[PDB]
């Protein structure tokens, strides 16, 4: 809960160090990844997909100076659909490449 | 068939005994685990399959297997970073001490930043020497304890100290002092710049003339010019 | 030489009797090139080892491993070791991995001089022309963040520090001067809300009210950190109560076209009309009355230095041999780079202004400024060598 508090109220620093005594290394060295963004809405972005809330880390990316971020984060969920309509309004060179990787999920599933 | 996360998190850590990253992605993606499936991505710059493994492991909390595979591709640095991670400081420093020396100031400075948010001034005090990230981070650490950083200043003799513990005396107007730290810092030319800036223009030549400092020489001369 | 037991016995002596140049005609009478080689390394005869090895390459690896080595264990010497071994992008890792040590550790003018070096480096191994135009992009590119760390020291200095050395207008032109030089993509351990904090502080008390305004504006989109909240919102409730204008004082005329231009222009480090770059002073960051200008087609360096040395009693500015003739060596300025960078040449638009340029990084100072800090530090500033180098 206090994990939780600290990426909801943004406080890295501290979260990191709550997750090391947690013993959540996975966390921690992406937290340190993370530690030196100064945009508001790419942290809170990152923040909001560790905590799983991935409709506002979207909306948080598009509005961030990064919104490939958000067609990253759908095509690492395999939400391909949603990538794919991304993909249409922000980088319309990675379309054939997110299809392949989709049509192999699909060719897999029949 | 199958939705249970928990069948996923199990198929995932089997992903990482067969090696088989590719359905490790597809498994981090159906337990919603978008970082882990980020921190593979990123690891695709790594040329070692183990070390690729070891990050999976590493998102997975499999330290056991993350640590063996780190030894195994022999990449110190990796490991260092892991144990940092884990906050395992002191195998952290034993790894930086004996195979990854190119990181051991960093590992001090970043142990020491650690025992300073535990406030354990004291060893973090030891650890930002041994960094020789000291000159500024001290100063940093005790502005809010004057009296211990003075104590500091006086304890470790260094020019550098000296002349930030002057600079700061000058700040508050106490120049006496500030005179006083800058000849133990036997920094001629801030001497010189403060007996100009007081008027004392003969006690500023004379200074000068015995130290032969070019720098002193130079500015007591524009001071001469601008009179 | 039949008699092989005395001869090395001899060939012993005279080693343990340091006389290794007997010792190796002994061993060549012998024939023995592997004792020969062993003996210059312990003997420490590092040029007779290096001939050596310049006469037979298979020895280069067991002379210059340990020798780099050596030198690393007392990363600048095993960093020209490196560069004299031929091995280019080992010695560029090493360099970049001690920068990204340097940047976490916050040692960012260290961090400046090894981008620096790694620029330099890049330059040297564009002479290839096989990674010209990728090693030009990448000097270019660690120019830039040598001269970014540079800046950002100051600023970094000024915000953990409770006093500032600087002078006001030094951390307002760094401040300026960072913000129009950062790409969207800000680099590892650079703070732009430090840069915007230290522009507004310094913005009020300077009196560009508006500057100000626009800085605390940009901080409300940033992640602020807890211990300058109070500060900042304090200085935003203050800023409220002063005058919605600029001082005329502090905006930046372009020398060559004399338009004043905004003091924050979105157009990176440009005149907003004409587009000439501005050059800025490495100690002050004020900028320079400097005009960048360009040789006519078919004069050589050479030439246009003796034109210039023969004084008679975007678009580029392009000189003829007659202007170049009426110019006075005191208003140019040339930057010497190695070879697959031309030369390149400025005019001084006041020459009563004395500018200098270091004989070694190239970067240009008031001459008042680079005088006094060569004086202090015993060297350059920027690329921390002595007076006694006039080599690029």
């Amino acid at each position: 809960e206090l994990a939780r508090a600290c990426l909801h109220h943004m406080e890295v620093e501290f979260a990191i160090r709550v997750y090391r005594r947690i013993g959540n290394v996975g966390i921690v060295m992406s937290l340190e990844q993370i530690k030196g963004i100064e945009d508001y809405n790419l942290l809170a972005g990152h923040l909001a997909m560790f905590t799983n809330d991935y409709n506002l880390a979207q909306d948080l990316y598009l509005a961030s100076s990064c919104p490939i971020a958000a067609l990253e984060m759908r095509r690492d969920l395999q939400h391909w659909d949603s990538a794919l309509q991304l993909a249409k309004h922000l980088a319309p060179d990675q379309i054939p490449f997110i299809s392949k990787e989709y049509a192999i999920q699909l060719e897999f599933a029949g | 068939l199958i939705k249970s996360e928990a069948v996923w998190e199990n198929m995932a850590r089997m992903c990482v005994k067969t090696q088989r990253l590719d359905v490790a992605k597809v498994c981090l993606g159906n337990m919603g685990h978008a970082r882990g499936a980020r921190a593979l991505r990123e690891a695709e710059q790594e040329p070692e399959l183990e070390a690729r493994v070891a990050v999976l492991a590493t998102q997975l909390g499999m330290l056991e297997d993350a640590e063996q595979l780190y030894r195994k591709c022999k990449r110190h640095d990796l490991l260092n970073k892991f144990y940092q991670a884990a906050g395992r400081w002191q195998e952290a420093l034993q790894v930086a001490e004996h195979h990854d020396r190119v990181h051991l100031r960093s590992t001090y400075h970043r142990y020491a930043g650690h025992l300073e948010a535990s406030a354990d001034c004291s060893r973090a005090l030891s650890y930002y020497e041994k960094s020789d990230t000291h000159r500024f981070e001290v100063p940093r650490m005790l502005s809010e304890d004057l009296p211990s950083l003075e104590l500091y200043v006086n304890k470790m003799k260094d020019k550098t100290l000296w002349r930030w513990w002057a600079q700061y005396l000058e700040s508050q107007g106490e120049m006496d002092a500030a005179l006083h730290y800058y000849e133990l810092a036997r920094d001629h030319f801030s001497l010189v710049r403060i007996h100009c800036f007081q008027g004392n223009v003969q006690k500023a030549a004379q200074i000068a003339n015995e130290t032969g400092n070019l720098a002193a020489s130079y500015h007591l001369a524009r001071q001469y010019e601008s009179q | 030489k039949a008699e092989r037991e005395p001869l090395l016995l001899c060939a012993t002596y005279l080693k343990k009797l340091d006389s290794p140049g007997y010792a190796a005609e002994t061993y060549l009478k012998m024939g023995d090139l592997k004792s020969l080689v062993q003996l210059h390394v312990e003997t420490q005869r590092w040029d007779e080892a290096f001939a050596l090895g310049e006469k037979h390459p298979e020895f280069k690896d067991d002379i210059y491993m340990p020798y780099a080595q050596w030198l690393a264990e007392n990363f600048e010497e095993a960093q020209k070791a490196f560069h004299k071994a031929g091995r280019q992008r080992e010695a560029v890792q090493v360099l970049e991995q001690l920068t990204n040590n340097a940047v976490a550790e916050s040692r960012f003018n260290d961090a400046a001089y090894y981008y620096w070096m790694l620029s330099m480096q890049c330059l040297d191994i564009a002479q290839d022309p096989a990674q010209k135009d990728t090693m030009l992009g990448k000097f270019y590119h660690f120019q830039r963040l040598a001269e970014l760390y540079h800046g950002y020291h100051a600023i970094h200095r000024h915000t953990e520090d409770p006093f500032s050395v600087h002078r006001p207008e030094t951390l307002f032109n760094i401040s300026r001067f960072l913000l129009h030089s950062l790409p969207k993509d800000t680099p590892s351990g650079i703070s732009k809300v430090k840069i915007l904090f230290t522009l507004a502080k310094q913005s009020k008390a300077l009196g560009a009210y508006r500057l100000a305004r626009h800085a605390y504006d940009k901080l409300r989109g940033l992640y602020i950190p807890a211990r300058f909240q109070k500060s900042i919102e304090l200085g935003t409730l203050t800023i409220r109560a002063k005058p919605f204008h600029d001082s005329e004082e502090l905006v930046p005329l372009c020398y060559r076209c004399s338009t004043n231009n905004p003091l924050l222009n979105n157009l990176g480090n440009v005149c907003i009309n004409c587009r000439q770059p501005f050059i800025f002073s490495a100690s002050s960051y004020d900028v320079l009355h400097l005009v960048e200008f360009y040789l006519e087609e078919g004069i050589t360096d050479e030439e246009a230095i003796s034109l210039i040395d023969l004084e008679v009693l975007f678009v580029p500015v392009v000189v003829s041999r007659l202007v170049l003739r009426s110019m006075s060596r005191r208003d140019v300025l040339i930057k010497r780079w190695p070879p697959p960078l031309r030369w390149q040449y400025f005019r001084s638009l006041l020459p009563d202004a004395s500018i200098t340029m270091c004989p070694s990084c190239f970067q240009m100072f008031h001459s008042e400024d680079y005088e006094l800090l060569v004086l202090q530090h015993g060297c350059c500033p920027y690329c921390r060598r002595c007076k006694d180098d006039p080599g690029p």
